[PDB]
């Protein structure tokens, strides 16, 4: 036409991990301890360095009934043949073989103001159970988890929402693993 | 085939072209000239006077005769006679202005915001007789089912959705026509947010209205009850130049600043990673030490362009809408330079709900 603008040239083989959103619960330790003033989250994916999978900024703890919102994504390249230890790491996950029996360990971490690593202290984990994603054959958007305590792994300080895009690539993970 | 010299028009976020990837789009012998951008679709006015749209198109809003979305930027050929010089994209309808007098609108059309005179959606552009070449129109705005057309003699016509005093008409509910929202002063600049609008006087006064909720309003408590008559916001005290509306934050440019008012809980305020809210107007110290030439909303991010053409933008990063080109999106809550731009000179951005589109030319 010449109406016509111009465009010049430009999977379930990749995963997205979004870390959304967070609250805590007004009782909660953290919430009383005034020595813990903004927190970051990160995860540990296979072999990629930390510094890739931590929020990138820290956000003010919340107030009782407020939520913070991080919105960090992260694509995970998972191509079949270059990327066999990622997808290794994975299929060992769904049959609950790794120190976390199944499931992607997210960690809330407290960021002194001038950010010393050496302050930094795991305030509380929640954890994502993969196999899950496989079993309902889709994807939560927003799924909430308990972030629980330190102390015993179980009593719930908060709520973690993550959204992964994952069932596809892992239903071809499971698929390949078990007989190619 | 090469990017011209003039540049090119970059698209970021869900804007349905190029599959969400960062796209890059430009015309033959033709140049953007203005750039609109709603909740899920995009307008762009050439040099040549030839309208543009691309988008979602579920109500209608990009004008083109169906109801599918539409992957490339398309021509309103409908159109084509004549000289279109300003469009505005709310959240599901188009409004555009043509250099012969005519104003025309598509799409969703449930409170009025057509202005047909009637609820019913349209899928092509249709005209609103009110308009004629009497009316020269400086600037069209639209928002979530609310529409307004400012001429350069400074009169300021808003129509649709008064659930909230959004279009600033005291307790009706709505209206399907025009009308002339006065507060007796010539206006120079107006925006529509989604649940709140708001303009600048000629003499650089800012005045609110609409949802008086997440303290985007930016007046003080006993001045919310008047929420459906434009108030002014005298906690400015320069002459204010631009505003910006946007889902609950407002964006406002003086002579000296950057203010801004709402609720930031994603960074779009752009006052950094302790405050998420403000009822009244704060600066954004961040940038104070730049010339900031124009300000853009949209549902819940913020872009600046400064007077050398450096772009800044903060608040929600899903989706790569914040235009800074990383792979690895995030909220900003400081104003963040695009330094994926530093080779080129930004001139027309244009901000919408899951989607940004940036005309920027090469210094090369
Ligand atoms: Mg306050
Ligand atoms: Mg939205």
């Amino acid at each position: 036409d010449s109406d016509d603008v111009i465009v010049p040239p430009m999977d379930s083989e990749k995963m997205c991990i979004e870390i959304v959103s967070l609250a805590f619960y007004p009782e909660a330790e953290v919430m009383s301890d005034e020595n813990i003033k903004q927190v970051y989250v990160e995860y540990k994916f296979y072999d990629l360095p930390l510094s890739e999978t931590e929020t990138p900024v820290s956000l003010r703890k919340p107030r009782a009934g407020e939520e913070i919102h991080f919105h960090f994504s992260k694509v995970i390249d998972l191509d079949p043949q270059e990327q066999q230890g990622r997808r290794r790491f994975l299929f060992d996950m769904l049959n609950g073989q790794d120190p976390d029996q199944g499931h992607l360990k997210f960690t809330v971490v407290s960021d002194p103001l001038d950010e010393e690593k050496k302050e930094c202290e795991e305030v509380g984990y929640a954890y994502l159970q993969l196999w899950q994603i496989l079993e309902s054959g889709r994807d939560i958007l927003e799924q909430e988890l308990d972030i629980v305590s330190p102390e015993d792994l179980a009593t719930p300080i908060g709520r973690l929402k993550v959204s992964l895009q994952a069932a596809a690539v892992l239903h071809a993970i499971y698929k390949e693993m078990t007989e190619d | 085939e090469l990017m011209p010299d003039s540049g090119a028009v970059f698209t970021f976020g869900k804007s349905k072209f190029a599959e969400n990837n960062p796209g890059k789009f430009w015309f033959k012998n033709d140049v953007p000239v203005h750039l609109s951008c709603g909740d899920e679709h995009s307008a762009v006015v050439t040099g040549n006077n030839k309208l543009y749209m691309f988008g979602s198109n579920n109500w209608g809003q990009l004008g083109l005769g169906s109801k599918s979305a539409i992957s490339k930027p398309t021509c309103v050929k409908a159109l084509k006679p004549e000289k279109v010089k300003l469009a505005a994209c709310g959240r599901n309808h188009t409004l555009v202005s043509t250099e012969g007098g005519n104003v025309y609108a598509t799409g969703g059309n449930n409170e009025g915001q057509l202005g047909l005179g009637d609820t019913e959606e349209r899928n092509t552009f249709h005209v609103i007789s009110f308009f004629t070449s009497e009316h020269k129109i400086k600037q069209l705005s639209a928002g979530s089912n609310t529409s307004a057309a400012l001429t350069e003699d400074g009169r300021l016509f808003m129509w649709g959705d008064n659930s909230e005093g959004q279009i600033g008409l005291k307790n009706v509910s709505n209206v399907c026509v025009p009308q002339q929202v006065t507060i007796g002063k010539p206006v120079s600049w107006v925006s529509c947010g989604y649940y709140h609008s708001a303009f600048v006087t000629t003499d650089g006064e800012l005045y609110v209205f609409g949802e008086p909720e997440n303290g985007k309003l930016g007046l003080p408590n006993q001045l919310l009850g008047n929420h459906r008559t434009p108030q002014l916001v005298s906690e400015i005290p320069e002459k204010v130049i631009q505003v910006a509306c946007g889902g609950e934050h407002t964006v406002v440019l003086t002579e000296n600043a950057v203010y801004t008012f709402g609720l930031g809980q994603f960074g779009q305020l752009g006052l950094g990673t302790f405050l998420f809210e403000t009822s009244e107007p704060k600066v954004i110290e961040n940038i104070r030490d730049q010339t900031i030439s124009y300000i853009s909303c949209g549902e819940n991010h913020t872009a600046l362009i400064t007077d050398i053409g450096l772009m800044y933008t903060f608040g929600d990063g899903r989706h790569g809408k914040l235009g800074l080109g990383l792979e690895n999106f995030t909220n900003h809550f400081i104003p963040t330079l695009c330094s994926n731009f530093l080779r080129f000179i930004v001139k027309l951005v244009a901000c919408g709900g899951c989607h940004m589109v940036v005309f920027a030319a090469p210094h090369r």
